[PDB]
């Protein structure tokens, strides 16, 4: 672990200091379908005509990125993904840009969103939720050791691969930070108290979101919901939480420390750090090296009817890709 | 039931992030 991290830190640092640029072009990829959308971009299944491989390509509208003030964030995302590497992290295979857009081509995860499976099934069993939480735990230990805070953990951003393992996606808010950070960002339901109270925060927000994930995974619904953020924010900064009746005691307990407003008392953010999590009762049956080695029995295996299948993704209105004859935001994205 | 109040709310779909 400490031997693993060190080494891993060195590869990331190498790539982090000399990030790669313009390694592909649009015309080399064949457009096949939209599997996700956003406020400033969409995600599409794509096939690389030279290798005949299927990739996930994320197209970002540079003008939409500016209007929403996400230039730095976008520059952060690409810089971190071309340099990180982990069994549970989607892979940034290529990156480039054109007059109108920024592009990030990655490994395609055909299993679909945990969100979907979670919604359809209602809720996961603790052994099932525990299996994915472990993957998020190690991933956060990885990233964190490299001074990266993830900041956008949520079913919607978690993907199930073929072997049934999770793959974290979306690094729009990821950021290399040694020391306090202040940017207000994430998704309401998963916002730590420090964030909503505009007080500067650290990696500890990734552990609070972890506890949110787990609960939602074991209960079927979020520990703090309402039909409008403010009302959700009050629940969050309230210091109160209610657990379902089936939630085991170890589970209620683990969630109690994870969902701790007192960030000087919140698991993960303590002296023994992550170990207060990994060594916690609810995790007593978990073989961490096993998980890392992808040798543990997946609770559920999504079905693939063939290479480039997409039944596990919803249908989105398709919109043609447009590339103006003029560069739109040159200097802002020069380093992309 | 909470599960019901949940399912009856306008928050069971994909929840977008707040850039600002
Ligand atoms: C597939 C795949 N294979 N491999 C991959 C590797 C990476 C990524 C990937 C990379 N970055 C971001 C990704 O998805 C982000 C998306 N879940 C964010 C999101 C969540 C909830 C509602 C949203 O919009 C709500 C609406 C608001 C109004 C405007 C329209 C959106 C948007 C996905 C995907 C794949």
């Amino acid at each position: 672990v400490k031997e693993f991290l060190a080494k891993a830190k060195e590869d990331f640092l190498k790539k982090w200091e000399n990030p790669a640029q313009n390694t592909a072009h649009l015309d080399q990829f064949e457009r096949i379908k939209t599997l996700g959308t956003g406020s400033f971009g969409r995600v599409m299944l794509v096939k690389h005509m030279e290798t005949g491989n299927h990739y996930a390509m994320k197209i970002l509208d540079k003008q939409k990125v500016v209007k929403l003030k996400q230039i730095e964030h976008t520059l952060n995302e690409k810089r971190i993904l071309q340099a990180v590497n982990f069994p549970f992290l989607v892979k940034l295979e290529f990156s480039f840009k054109d007059n109108s857009n920024l592009y990030m081509v990655m490994e395609y995860v055909p299993g679909g969103e945990m969100f979907s499976h979670l919604r359809r099934i209602g809720r996961f069993s603790e052994p099932h939720a525990r299996f994915y939480a472990a993957q998020i735990v190690l991933t956060f230990e990885y990233l964190h050791s490299l001074d990266l805070i993830y900041r956008d953990l949520k079913p919607e951003n978690l993907l199930i691969d073929q072997q049934g393992y999770i793959q974290v996606t979306d690094f729009g808010f990821a950021k290399r930070v040694k020391g306090r950070t202040w940017t207000l960002c994430g998704t309401p339901e998963y916002l730590a108290p420090e964030i909503i109270l505009s007080k500067g925060y650290n990696k500890a927000v990734d552990w609070w979101a972890l506890g949110v994930l787990i609960y939602e995974m074991a209960a079927g619904y979020p520990p703090f919901f309402a039909d409008q953020p403010i009302q959700i924010y009050e629940k969050i900064v309230s210091g109160k939480v209610r657990f379902p009746s089936h939630f085991s005691s170890d589970l209620k307990d683990l969630l109690r420390n994870l969902l701790q407003v007192d960030l000087t008392k919140r698991f993960g953010n303590l002296k023994d750090g992550v170990n207060d999590i990994k060594n916690h009762k609810w995790f007593a049956t978990t073989d961490w090296i096993a998980i890392y080695q992808r040798k543990v029995e997946a609770p559920f295996i999504p079905k693939f009817k063939g290479p480039g299948d997409t039944s596990n993704f919803d249908d989105y209105e398709e919109e043609e890709i447009r590339v103006s004859i003029n560069e739109k935001c040159g200097k802002e994205f020069s380093e992309f | 039931t909470t599960y019901a109040d949940f399912i009856a709310s306008g928050r069971t779909g994909r929840r977008n992030a707040i850039h600002d």
